RNA sequence: UGUGGACCCGCCCCUUGGGGUGUGUCCAAAGGGCUUUGCCCGCUUCCGGAUGGGCCCGCGUCCCAUCAGCUAGUUGGUGGGGUAAUGGCCCACCAAGGCGACGACGGGUAGCCGGUCUGAGAGGAUGGCCGGCCACAGGGGCACUGAGACACGGGCCCCACUCCUACGGGAGGCAGCAGUUAGGAAUCUUCCGCAAUGGGCGCAAGCCUGACGGAGCGACGCCGCUUGGAGGAAGAAGCCCUUCGGGGUGUAAACUCCUGAACCCGGGACGAAACCCCCGACGAGGGGACUGACGGUACCGGGGUAAUAGCGCCGGCCAACUCCGUGCCAGCAGCCGCGGUAAUACGGAGGGCGCGAGCGUUACCCGGAUUCACUGGGCGUAAAGGGCGUGUAGGCGGCCUGGGGCGUCCCAUGUGAAAG
């Protein structure tokens, strides 16, 4: 079966492509506690239909470009920028960790 | 093509072949598609040839070619007996 | 705010027994309740009860010990010698029905929550289920 | 440390330091004597110990010890070495195999002959 | 046979008669009678508390010298009996006791195992009427161990089965004195073996 | 010629480029042999199968954060090129994206796996024979031919190296089998055979095959086997102790009898029955003929000789003690430690212990080591609480009810090749 993943659109910044963030809980091999971990998929949105913060199912599919091998299947749950802002702060923090620091 | 033939499996001076179906291009003792029988040419035990004529015939029915002895062994375990 | 309330209860108990109290209040929750039910069945506690210490609901647990002994230090033998949390928050511990613990060669229980309810090690073995290994008691 | 800590960092596997850089891993290494010296031992032991600064095929100049009653090594003796602390002489970490190349088997030995490399004495 | 060398010095070291030579070990001439101390210079000096380790060593040697097996040969037998299903102490004995060399000894074809090891390497012995010239061949139960038709009368085997007329042979073996046949009926049980050795100790030694 | 197939447009079902359909266009072929009208071997197109492959995706896959920022075909879009096929694979134009503390980028190391060693296990270590995949063929690029290659024993070019050279110009590529040389502690025959198994071509006869089947060398490993067996003194001789009475090596030896490795003689294999040919029909089936490198080996039978034993250890750990010699020397030593004139620790001897065609040493891996602790550890003084706060991400989260069912649990099922 073509793998189907469910995630959150965190990018509209391209044409006919949305970036989906897909989490996955699983117990850790050695230490056992259940760890989150998540990966961004570039997904194909030909209609620029899905918006920033939509929750979408994504489907394994024939290549559309480098990076793009999934197309956006159905809409699951409409808007929610909580997950986005979450992901947004995550990336913003990167500003601090380097050789310098201050007021981000 | 794809062959029915013997693969060597005994030891030095102690030969036992496996009657196997394989792409003719593998090494003789390499990964095969399917074993369908075995063969001790020394007749050391009373059970020294075994085949399974159903699979033997299946493969034939899709034009696996037997070797000049696989066909020989096959025959002897009545693969080709049609009466 | 108690981080793990199942463990606070397993402990409250352990602390009470170790100084031979009569009974002890643990704040109420169906789940805690669901557990004590088992402790009773297997005889580790005389019983539990839904008392009400000032407005909010507790579970009076009544403890059971041994008889008095002879020698220096008479203090009776605990019926609950040992009672420990197996699965804790930030390290959950689930076992399949094939790997449910044999506790003390069975002179003791292990309590696991399953989709068929809170059960003992032998209870889940019959029913043919695993779940979340909550604690061993023996 | 917390489980979560052991998740973030981990444990840390250990590392073996070779008590003998006879390179290549090898069980023996050939070399050439550049100094046959004598060394004073330590702590609670006095004597005159036989030693040889040896230039190895492994491109290593190391000091190796010369076991046995007495030797025959000179400042150009090709020699085969083999690893072994001499407890007393600190910084002496290999032995010279006796009976290989220029170094000769200990003469007139009857007891532990394979160490010291001396042939079975004849009898008829 | 194997080992090869003064044997009664072993009788002496283990402090027990081991009977590594048939005749004579029933005479008043085995050294253990009227010389029962260890061999060598310090034989007659008093002893010291042998270590835990020491005890397990000798107890092994005692067993292992009784059969004249090597040790790589012996260790393999014990290792197999270890892996093997069932109680490893008793099973080990059964494997030792199933060796053709010793089965020949037991049936009194030979007066001792050393001699029995010869009778075998020299093909005087048949198993199921076919010559087996291997002292460590394993006799399974049902097998019939005979003297070889054309051996069946050397000065030695004649005189040796002559004594076997009217002597009793172990519960787990039946012997025929006439046709010089003989059978392995069942793997001997631990109790059957009256071995001067605590086979348990032996197990401790190999698990050091 | 159009069975059929390809392509453009339209309609139909399907749902990504799947399957049908109607015009229009476009596309086939090879001959050979005969015991010659009748079969054998070939050819063409299409559909289907079998095998073998391409590509794409989820998850897994070492160390350094004393590498923290990275990217411009970069990230996406449209159109085209290319391919068997998707795709920034390549190209033009447009948009300004993409990745990173869940470790990007960089640096180091490394073929991966089935498996192997160890471990009670969880783990740790490894990827050597064998089998699977990958990558490579003196170093670097590149295409051509073809079902397939960017092609080890095909082509082109540049580079480094060797050899021929008439000075212009050529020829090579053992990481195929043997073999030589160099390096190294160290690693084999320039062997026999296509008899078997397998491969290529051939209608077959057959040809080719350093694949392969065997032999050779090396105690390198595993297993098996011998150097004898039974008798034999109050107990030789020599050697060694001693309280000078003795005690030890020691049933050991001698010697008596018995068996008979080696060695000689004779018989002598299995692996091989197919291809082929005859009858039947060139099918099923039956009949016959040929063929063995190993090898006069294995195995059998007759004859027959008492016929190699080493190596390490003996203070404690650790099985095994006595004399002499040496004098903080000579030396031993895995760790503790021995030797300074009575050394069971050095060297010899007698004796003893352990293994035994091997015994030791060195090297390395796991173990013991709960000594990186998930199982399974710690931080007042043993090493370990951050000088203190505020707070980001992250981790964690009271009581009651309901929905979902992501974790978790259960059943059925597919997969988990062979070898191990
Ligand atoms: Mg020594
Ligand atoms: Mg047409
Ligand atoms: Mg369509
Ligand atoms: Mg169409
Ligand atoms: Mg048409
Ligand atoms: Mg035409
Ligand atoms: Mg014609
Ligand atoms: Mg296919
Ligand atoms: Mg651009
Ligand atoms: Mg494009
Ligand atoms: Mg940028
Ligand atoms: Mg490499
Ligand atoms: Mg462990
Ligand atoms: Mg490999
Ligand atoms: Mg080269
Ligand atoms: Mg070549
Ligand atoms: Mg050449
Ligand atoms: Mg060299
Ligand atoms: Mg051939
Ligand atoms: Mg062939
Ligand atoms: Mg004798
Ligand atoms: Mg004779
Ligand atoms: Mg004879
Ligand atoms: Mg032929
Ligand atoms: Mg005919
Ligand atoms: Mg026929
Ligand atoms: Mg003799
Ligand atoms: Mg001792
Ligand atoms: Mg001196
Ligand atoms: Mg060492
Ligand atoms: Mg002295
Ligand atoms: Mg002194
Ligand atoms: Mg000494
Ligand atoms: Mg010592
Ligand atoms: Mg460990
Ligand atoms: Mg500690
Ligand atoms: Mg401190
Ligand atoms: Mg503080
Ligand atoms: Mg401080
Ligand atoms: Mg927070
Ligand atoms: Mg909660
Ligand atoms: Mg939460
Ligand atoms: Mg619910
Ligand atoms: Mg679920
Ligand atoms: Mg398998
Ligand atoms: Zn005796």
């Amino acid at each position: 079966p073509k793998k189907v993943l469910t995630g959150v659109v965190v990018s509209d910044k391209m044409q006919k492509t949305v970036t989906v963030l897909v989490e996955r809980q699983f117990p850790h091999p050695l230490y056992g506690k259940v760890i989150k971990r998540s990966k961004k998929y570039l997904a194909h949105d030909p209609e620029e239909k899905y918006k920033l913060g939509d929750v979408v199912e994504i489907i394994e599919s024939r290549p559309i470009s480098k990076r793009k091998r999934f197309r956006v299947l159905r809409l699951v749950e409409s808007g929610r920028m909580d997950l986005v802002e979450k992901y947004l702060i995550r990336r913003q923090n990167y500003q601090s960790l380097s050789k310098r620091g201050g007021k981000a | 093509m794809v062959k029915i033939r013997l693969a060597r499996f005994g030891s030095k001076h102690n030969p036992h072949y496996r009657i196997v179906v394989t792409d003719a291009r593998r090494k003789r003792d390499g990964k095969y598609i399917e074993k369908i029988g075995y063969y001790d040419p020394r007749k050391t035990t009373p059970d020294w040839l075994k085949v399974d004529v159903e699979r033997a015939r299946y493969w034939l029915s899709v034009g696996a070619q037997p070797t000049d002895t696989a066909r020989r062994l096959l025959r002897q375990a009545g693969v080709f007996r049609q009466e | 705010m108690l981080t793990d309330p199942i463990a606070d209860m397993l402990t409250r108990i352990r602390n009470a027994t170790r100084v031979y109290k009569e009974s002890t209040d643990v704040p109420a929750s169906r789940f805690k309740e669901e557990i004590l039910r088992i402790l009773a069945r297997e005889g580790f506690i005389k019983g539990y009860e839904r008392v009400d210490v000032d407005g909010k609901p507790y579970l009076r647990v009544y403890l059971k010990y041994g008889p008095r002994r002879q020698g220096p230090d008479p203090r009776p033998e605990q019926v609950i010698h040992h009672i420990r949390r197996i699965s804790k928050p930030g390290r959950r511990v689930y076992v399949g029905v094939k790997e449910i613990p044999r506790v003390r060669r069975g002179l003791g229980i292990a309590i696991l929550s399953t989709s068929k309810g809170v059960l003992t090690d032998r209870e889940a073995r019959k029913l043919g289920v695993g779940g979340e290994l909550i604690c061993e008691v023996w | 440390p917390t489980i979560n800590q052991l998740v973030r960092k981990g444990r840390e596997k250990v590392r073996k330091k070779s008590k003998v850089p006879a390179l290549k891993g090898a069980p023996f290494r050939r070399g050439v004597c550049t100094v046959v010296r004598t060394v004073t031992p330590k702590k609670p032991n006095s004597a005159l110990r036989k030693v040889a600064k040896v230039r190895l095929t492994s491109g290593y100049e190391v000091t190796a010890y010369i076991p046995g009653e007495g030797h025959n090594l000179q400042e150009h003796s090709v020699v085969l070495i083999r690893g072994g602390r001499v407890k007393d002489l600190p910084g002496v970490r290999y032995h010279i195999v006796r009976g290989v190349y220029d170094a000769a088997g200990v003469k007139d030995r009857k007891k532990s002959r394979s160490k010291y490399g001396t042939k079975k004495p004849k009898e008829a | 046979g194997r080992y090869i060398g003064p044997v009664c010095r072993l009788c002496r070291r283990e402090g027990v008669k081991l009977y590594l030579k048939g005749e004579r070990c029933y005479s008043p001439k085995c050294a253990m009678e009227r010389r029962p101390y260890p061999p060598g210079q310090h034989g007659q000096k008093r002893a010291r508390r042998p270590s835990d380790y020491a005890v397990r060593l000798r107890e092994k040697q005692k067993l292992r010298r009784i059969y004249g097996i090597s040790e790589r040969q012996f260790r393999n037998l014990f290792e197999e009996a270890s892996k093997k299903k069932g109680v490893t102490g008793s099973v080990f004995l059964g494997l030792l006791e199933s060796r053709l060399d010793n089965v020949v000894y037991r049936l009194g074809f030979a007066v001792s195992r050393r001699q029995a090891r010869q009778l075998v390497r020299h093909g005087h012995i048949t198993v199921n009427g076919r010559r087996v010239d291997l002292p460590s061949y394993r006799v399974r139960p049902g097998d019939e161990i005979a003297v070889a038709e054309k051996s069946r009368n050397l000065e030695l085997i004649r005189q040796n089965l002559e004594a076997m007329k009217g002597r009793k042979v172990g519960p787990w073996l039946s012997l025929d004195v006439e046709g010089m046949k003989g059978k392995f009926l069942r793997l001997p049980d631990r109790e059957d073996l009256a071995l001067p050795v605590n086979e348990q100790l032996v197990i401790e030694f190999y698990s050091r």
